[PDB]
């Protein structure tokens, strides 16, 4: 019907995918090796979407897990939730990899384990006569999840051509430039094949999530346990029309059709307000849908690194507004009613903008049931000045001759590094050029 | 009394902005849609001092007369030709007459 | 049906594999005249309550 | 619609602000952490006046805080009411300042944090599409608040330019010049930007105050815990017609515009006169609204350091008597019957003068709802005392050789005292020339 197979492929990749299928035993009422409540269909009304259709009541998830490095996957046979994924459709136990720290190690491994990396992946495609598409949840940072997951934009785009593609991938850390230099490199390159190669990504910068994980979660020393919780959430929020029973955009071709205003114009801003755990006292009092919308499309859940002067020439022109759960009905069309007084999206000069707004019933959970929850989805053409933050960083590397020898030993003979700079201008001057 | 006696100056004020709308008369329009667009706006205004319930924001009204402003076409003032007419229901009636 | 006729329209000329986008132009001008008569429609339905307040938010709503 | 932007400025300006907005939520019946009483709605009608505009029923305040000095901010952190202040619209935590004492430190920093200093406080002027003003709750004692509130008196005014400005500035204190030498300068050089840069002033003397701390408060030792308590209650005073729901003048361009004879005298005579706990016993048996303003107009609420042989040849011209709370106003006739048969206030002989008096409900509070309250807003041309005591002050001090070599190393070259004298001697000539 509307199965979706989820291509988790990197080292970050793998461990925002493995919370996020944590995330849906939780809400689904089911634990990983048993069914011991009855929430789950008297509840929920649909849960063979994501999952693989059950055989005895055991939803097997549609996933695909693999990596150059051992060490993200041995850290998940330990934790209880590993017994739910099947040693048989990706690898059995003592999988490996590469050495390994390079982008044209996996753009060079993907052809050598071509007839391996075809045959058990395609045995998922044809369980559903009706395949939705493929989501890549790979990253862009290291060498793992971006050497390749460039070559599968390419093959899965001639082989399977009828299935939507569109990405929730990671952007990388700016910071420093001292534990990894090739930064500016391997991520212009698969940037280039999320525009032509793909259609649609879904940003989610590194830079922006010190900015939350200092505002209202209150750490001293940041890790990287902290990079799962605000991920996994916003991913299973984005199915709450597809996974839960809702009745328009209920599917992922029909949320992604709705804001894409032309390809190679894709990027999606993402925001997420109540993250914090002591509002849950005050919550019993009816807190309304009147207030939380109003800070949705004020800068301050947005998780995209941009200029706060920027925004008076530049128009928003398609913009996501979901509230889960608990939404008092009566008074949703009261919300969209405040939005015009305001104007606090710029809207296009040249057509007419959209603020779209949906509802879907939550899980029957206490945390769940009791909380107002908004999940955004803007796009606003501010999205240049990361295009101008990388193209910066990456015409100063190469005049500074840093990575010229060092990576043309292997599979490059021409220089392509004019090839992403003129398509990453192309997507930066189509920007400006679509209000007129 | 907090609409016609005006005590609750927040829907008053927001008259002023009404009256900021007209700036002399007539200049504006003597189409149907002139009292249909206009009808609204003061409906709209009460939502813009946020006060009071649906329940009693249908026992007010508005009935945009005519009158000639140019003096001889019609073009109606909204300084004073525009009306808050309070309604008569269904057990109030002995409270509001015709003359009151 | 003349929105129908348009989409008729538009899914012949994406399942092939010139003149068809002045058919379309010439057929997007020709029912946004017709809205804008519809949209007229609306607003003289009869000078009245709520029934017209409501399709007037339908009106703005189109509009941006 | 009628949101005002507080500019709390200085060591003096952020303590009187502090309790401001400490204030505020005593009488709308809400908590800074929470909302546990229902007496916010259906007591009070209007709430987002002060405050910004709820997204929980949160009513964050609409306040900036900046100062050289940071021991203003470390008492505020541990008291439980700065939960309710937001760490992100102003400054984070550890926030700093200066070393630092000089009016030109801080005329020199503010063009030097020039694009911080205009980018976080002009997101809250855009959250609604119709900003009354900007009040600049600012000192004049010292050099931290009178530095750098000189310089966003020059530049708010062309950048915003159809705003009301209007501030409620304290006086610094004449008594003795051991601690502070740099009082006759500092004062004086904010003095002219506070007429021809700005519109109207509040004014709020010092010598005035342990005139009124020892007068019925009964202390021994005066100390800085008493600026606050005065200050505090007739800066919300000011606001009843504004935050309260009333009808006349219920806007601060409503009050100011009703007052103001020309630009350049603008300096309000305030007067206040309950403030003892022990008068609550006997007000239970109907005290009236027909002899509390029989003593507003009588010079012992006043806050201004004044002749008392001057007021014969000096006229009112302009003046204000609010009552507040319980008014019986079948009598608030009979109370402005009585003025004309006193002649208490010396009439312009040139044109008409006026006693307006106005009335709004006060919190439903016991101490509020019982006790009759009276704010006095009087405009009398014996100001020019004040402006005779500055100036006298200020040219002895200059041929004393002061702080003629000790000021004109940084960024000063030419000499802009006498640039201050003629035009405070402008004032002052053109107030007795009022009175044709």
């Amino acid at each position: 019907p509307r199965e979706i197979i989820t291509l988790q492929l990197g080292q970050c990749g793998n461990q925002i995918g493995f919370e996020f299928w944590k995330q849906l035993c939780a809400e689904h009422g089911i634990s990983p090796e048993g069914i011991v409540e009855e929430f789950a269909t008297e509840g929920t009304d649909r849960k063979d979407v994501f999952f693989y259709q059950a055989d005895d009541e055991h939803y097997i998830p549609r996933a695909v897990l693999l990596d150059l490095e051992p060490r993200v996957i041995h850290s998940i046979l330990n934790s209880p939730y590993a017994n739910l994924y099947n040693p048989e459709n990706i690898y059995l136990s003592e999988h490996g990899g590469g050495a390994g720290n390079n982008w044209a190690s996996g753009f060079s491994q993907g052809e050598k384990i071509h007839e391996d990396i075809f045959d058990i992946i395609d045995r998922e495609a044809d369980g559903s006569d009706s395949l939705e598409g493929f989501v890549l949840c790979h990253s862009i940072a290291g060498g793992t999840g971006s050497g390749l997951g460039s070559y599968l934009l390419e093959r899965l785009n001639d082989r399977y051509p009828k299935k939507l593609v569109q990405t929730y991938s990671v952007f990388p850390n700016q910071d420093e430039m001292s534990h990894v230099v090739v930064q500016p490199y391997n991520s212009l390159l698969t940037l280039k094949r999320l525009t032509q190669n793909a259609d649609c990504v879904v940003v989610l910068d590194n830079t922006a999530l010190n900015r939350i994980a200092t505002d209202r979660l209150h750490i001293q020393n940041p890790s990287f346990s902290q990079i799962n919780q605000l991920v996994s959430t916003i991913m299973s929020a984005s199915t709450t029309t597809l996974r839960y029973p809702g009745y328009m955009n209920n599917d992922l071709i029909g949320l992604i059709a709705s804001l894409i205003p032309t390809p190679r114009l894709h990027f999606l801003m993402t925001g997420y307000t109540p993250l914090t755990t002591d509002q849950s006292v005050a919550s019993v009092r009816k807190t309304t849908v009147l207030d939380v919308m109003r800070r949705l499309l004020q800068p301050k859940n947005v998780m995209v690194s941009t200029g706060r002067d920027r925004q008076t020439n530049h128009c928003y022109i398609a913009i996501l507004n979901i509230i889960q759960g608990e939404v008092d009905p009566t008074q949703v069309h009261k919300s969209l009613q405040r939005i015009r007084e305001r104007k606090l999206a710029n809207f296009i000069p040249w057509g007419p903008a959209s603020i779209q707004v949906a509802l879907s019933r939550k899980s029957p959970y206490l945390p769940s049931a009791h909380r107002v929850s908004g999940l955004m989805m803007a796009n606003h053409t501010n999205i240049s000045s990361l295009f101008e933050r990388t193209c910066r960083q990456y015409d100063k590397l190469r005049k500074r001759e840093a990575f010229l020898e060092q990576f043309r030993k292997e599979d490059i003979f021409k220089d392509n590094f004019d090839e992403l700079d003129n398509s990453r201008e192309i997507v930066q001057q189509l920007i400006d050029e679509y209000h007129a | 009394r907090h609409f016609l006696l005006m005590e609750d100056g927040e829907f008053a004020q927001s008259l002023s902005d009404m009256l900021f709308e007209k700036l002399g008369s007539g200049q504006t329009p003597s189409e149907l849609l002139n009292p249909l667009v206009l009808n609204s706006i003061l409906n709209k205004a009460l939502q813009y001092s946020l006060h009071g319930d649906s329940s009693l924001a249908s026992n007010l009204t508005f009935a945009l007369k005519y009158l000639p402003e140019v003096f001889t076409p019609t073009a109606p003032d909204a300084l004073s030709c525009l009306e808050l007419k309070y309604k008569v229901d269904w057990p109030l009636n002995i409270v509001i007459t015709d003359t009151c | 049906s003349k929105l129908m006729s348009v989409c008729v329209m538009f899914t012949n000329c994406l399942q092939r594999f010139e003149s068809t986008i002045n058919n379309f132009d010439s057929n997007f001008s020709a029912h946004l005249m017709d809205l804008l008569d519809k949209l007229s429609m609306y607003s003289t339905s009869d000078c009245e309550h709520s029934m017209i307040n409501i399709i007037y938010r339908l009106d703005f709503n189109g509009f941006y």
